[PDB]
């Protein structure tokens, strides 16, 4: 019973460390966004 | 000779005038390109 309670706990940690890599992707994602408005800014500023 | 110094003085006056009128069309163009450029500021702050 406490072996099968340690791989019980086991994949709960790969559950948060799963979902700690899913909400990082969708971060960088968000990120890149950001990065796409920057450098429209800068095309903005060349063409200024 | 007073003919010609008036004319002369007139001359001066419009390319002063015509360059006045030529400054102020080229910083209304060119004010256009930074409100889109702080509209891409604004919108990279959506993304952020």
């Amino acid at each position: 019973i406490s072996q099968s309670e340690t791989y019980r706990r086991r994949r709960q940690e790969w559950e948060i460390q799963r979902n700690n890599a899913e909400a990082e992707l969708k971060q960088i994602d968000a990120q890149l966004k950001s990065l796409a408005v920057r450098r429209e800014a800068a095309v903005l500023q060349k063409t200024s | 000779t007073q003919f010609g110094s008036t004319l002369q003085n007139i001359i001066e006056r419009q390319d002063a005038e015509a360059l006045n009128a030529l400054l102020q069309n080229q910083a209304a163009e060119l004010i256009l390109t930074n409100l889109s450029i702080q509209d891409k500021t604004i919108e990279e702050l959506d993304a952020e």
